[PDB]
RNA sequence: GGGUAGGUGGUAAGAACCUCAGAUCCGGAGAUUUCCGAAUGGAGCAAUCCGGUAGUUGGAAACAGCUAUCAUUAAUUGAUGAAUAAAUAGUCAAUUAAAGCAAUACGUGGUGAAGUGAAACAUCUCAGUAGCCACAGGAAAAGAAAACGAAUGUGAUUCCGUGUGUAGUGGCGAGCGAAAGCGGAACAGGCCAAACUUAUCAUUAGAUAGGGGUUGUAGGGCUUGCAAUGUGGACUUGAAAACGAUAGAAGAAGCUGUUGGAAAGCAGCGCGCAAAAGGGUGAUAGCCCCGUAUUUGAAAUUGUUUUCAUACCUAGCGAGAUCCCUGAGUAGCUCGGAAAACGUUAUUUUGAGUGAAUCUGCCCAGACCAUUGGGUAAGCCUAAAUACUAAUUAGUGACCGAUAGCGAAACAGUACCGUGAGGGAAAGGUGAAAAGAACCCAGAGAUGGGAGUGAAAUAGAUUCUGAAACCAUAUGCCUACAACG
RNA sequence: UUGUGGUAGACGAGCGUUGUAUUGGAGUUGAAGUCAAAGCGUGAGCAUUGGUGGAUCCAAUACAAGUGAGAAUGCCGGCAUGAGUAACGCUUGGGAGUGAGAAUCUCCCAAACCGAUUGACUAAGGUUUCCUGGACCAGGGUCGUCCUUCCAGGGUUAGUCUGGACCUAAGCUGAGGCUGAAAAGCGUAGGCGAUGGACAACAGGUUAAUAUUCCUGUACUUACAGUUAGACUGAUGGAGUG
RNA sequence: GUUAAUCUAGCUGUAACCAGUACCGAGAACGAACACACGUAGUCAAGGAGAGGAUCCUAAGGUUAGCGAGUGAACUAUAGC
RNA sequence: AAAUCCAGGUACGGGUGAAGACACCCGUUAGGCGCAACGGGACGGAAAGACCCCGUGAAGCUUUACUGUAGCUUAAUAUUG
């Protein structure tokens, strides 16, 4: 699956209107990282995260 | 109960045959016949006199307490003291 | 428990028995419940094959009987344990949940066409329709205002009518089409986070379990007093009662005559009614029967409601003051898109980026600013009205009546076609009752002709009626030199 | 008095059917439906009598509709015509018997094709078609006493044969895991998967039908204990062979 | 493993499970809508002449090609000339 | 058995005619009914003409026809010092 980890916010999926307005269904991809994560049990796990959770990780200060 | 009980005498109250009095023998209550004995003899043509059954409307008790042994209804209603569901005559008293 | 006197399911007579010490039958509750199948010991060409483990029995032992257990995944608990010393991954064990099916229906959510219309066509419509997929549920979803929106105003949601085919929106073409307001069905609003306080965690807590507190004419906490013992339910356990659902019991009243095969008709004289709804009975029955109206009744299981007690939750008016709290990668802003009636626009959502404030606040009243006015997001829960009926029961029809009506009145999704998905038919009626036509003649026999039963055998098993096309026979008339819709 | 031909097409008045409602009424002394007849109407249509048939039905006024058939290379069923025409899809002669009936069946004797086959053994398939007795609705391109058809009864017998209980190939599935809006897809360990590898039985006889299976005669194998003697065995792993 | 397990050779005794096994295997049982001239893996494969499984005739064995009987015109096919 | 078939008691010449006649007009010829044959005709039968044209019809294919797009490539921004 190519939605996140900690939350599952997946793909979103919505039309290529061009110029004169051409519909063609597209698809929206998270932007996933592999950024790291340290649990409180030590267990430092690598996680497939997205990039909006990544920054409420890094103001947590859950790194 | 039931009107008509295997052994009790009965009559026939409409048909070719009228006043035939008779014992009845055996009575199918699923699909309402009757055989009395010495009604409706068909000559089987076999390749006999077994009987014919009568439905069970035909049918009739026959009283034979009174002097006027006349045919009449039945109540059940009559449920003696020292007894259990019984039959007797509507239009008399007479048991069975 | 009911309930009587027959019964051993239909094509079904006979044979052999059970039964009126109360069988069969009917209703409630139970037990048994081979094998496959989510299939789950391991396999597998579905309904078969091959086992392990622990007991017990037999056997000298392989081995065979007879029992129970043996899938995976997730959570929790315990044990064990790596590269690496500790630790985690992993492995083993124990306990508790589901995995599937179907009511072709209804609900939500994801994804999502085309035919067609536009008299072509791409924007658009068909359409967020069908289909595929996940997920439940007895209903779901939604929901208690950061609202409507123009006012000395309404005061959760849902659903019906109207507003109206309006305001608007649309290659301003085809087309699409609300939100207010109003009349109605139904009506309930509750609870956390955080301030503060308690106990404990090498208390580095920034964590665990308590108290407390729930918001807008702003509220709550913090300091101090008064009044409270009570309604209230979106709700736990018991007891009692009522009304039902699941078998059933009683349940009035008629004879005579004629046609007649049989009268229940027709006719004469009666009769009963909280019953003249219906079905059968040799032809059309109020009184022959079975019921119906009515009056009734349950050991056992189950439903709705009510009452009494029973927990948990829940209660009110004031005084002090720069005290503290009032849901952060959040609301916004930008880039691409969409829900909303709106083809992107206030409002609402979001894949990418950035990103605030804290009651003198924040958002809103179709771009926007000020004034005025309304409401307090960024946390949760919620019966009712609503949609649907394959199912159980009672019943109805200016609905069909065997080329109809469900494809299917019968052993129909059968036979049959196809490798397979899948496609997919036709046909019923003797008579009131077999009294299913013993016997005789012909014939090998089916069968036929007499007989016989019966009202009728031109009702005969080819079985209600029995047209037409069609094929044969026959009285009567015409036709073999004649060109003929 | 003036008119009355007529498709497309406008307008008017009407017949019939099925059922419901109320009102009258006929019916086993024979209802509807069905045929037949030398009737009545301006038309759609409507009576009368008789045979058959064996229980429902007719008229008056409104009402409601699955309401009116000669055509759709219409659908379903039946029946003709073409026609007793083409066809009948590789082969004979007779004796005796049976039987009501024989070219067609049973037996006999020839005759004619096959013979790297029309013969004999089996795999794949098919699923009782096999054997005995009986029958002649239907099927058999004729007939039939007969059929591979129908009916009643019957037959398939394994330590060694084909396959499981052993093995693996292509490949299939696939715990954890990877990837993917969803379903699913990919794939490791394990597990399956013969067309192949490894494994021990020969000859003859018998029944209507079975046969390395049953029987007779002679054999081998793989396990299990108990026993005598000898010897220290030596795998879930390494190697050789296969 | 020795205070004997396990194997080897022999003797006595016991056991050897599950499905298939008929018949057809095609000018009539299979796939061709059929008792249709077509198709379908492998095996055995006699004698004379012959290089031979060719070719002609026969054997072991097996079949009567499930409509006949005539006539011997046109005409058609097939052979012969 | 079959395809066919508006009912049929289904002549020929000249002419006419929706323009080539079994039926019409005017002449001509011909007893009723089969059987074997052969094919001139009945614009014979089988096929809603394949060619052609028409429809604001379909599909397949092409391209420097239009509009878009899977892919490939380039830059800003996040991942990120
Ligand atoms: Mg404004
Ligand atoms: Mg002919
Ligand atoms: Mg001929
Ligand atoms: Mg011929
Ligand atoms: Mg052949
Ligand atoms: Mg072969
Ligand atoms: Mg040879
Ligand atoms: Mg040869
Ligand atoms: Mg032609």
């Amino acid at each position: 699956a190519k939605k996140d980890q900690l939350t599952l916010r997946g793909p979103l999926y919505g039309n290529n209107r061009s110029h004169s307005k051409t519909i063609t269904r597209r698809k929206w991809n998270v932007n996933l990282q592999p950024c790291k994560v340290k649990t409180a049990d030590g267990k430092t796990t690598r996680i497939l995260v997205s990039t909006r959770t990544l920054r409420t990780l890094k103001k947590h200060n859950r790194l | 109960m039931q009107r008509i009980k295997k052994g009790d005498k009965v009559v026939v109250i409409t048909g070719k045959n009228k006043g035939g009095s008779g014992i009845v023998l055996k009575i199918m209550p699923a699909r309402q016949q009757a055989i009395v004995e010495g009604l409706n003899k068909v000559t089987r043509h076999k390749k006999v006199q077994q009987e014919a059954p009568i439905f069970l409307s035909k049918l009739a008790l026959f009283d034979q307490k009174a002097k006027q042994q006349t045919i009449g209804k039945i109540k059940y209603v009559m449920d003696p003291k020292t007894n259990k569901k019984t039959r007797v005559f509507k239009k008399s008293n007479n048991t069975l």
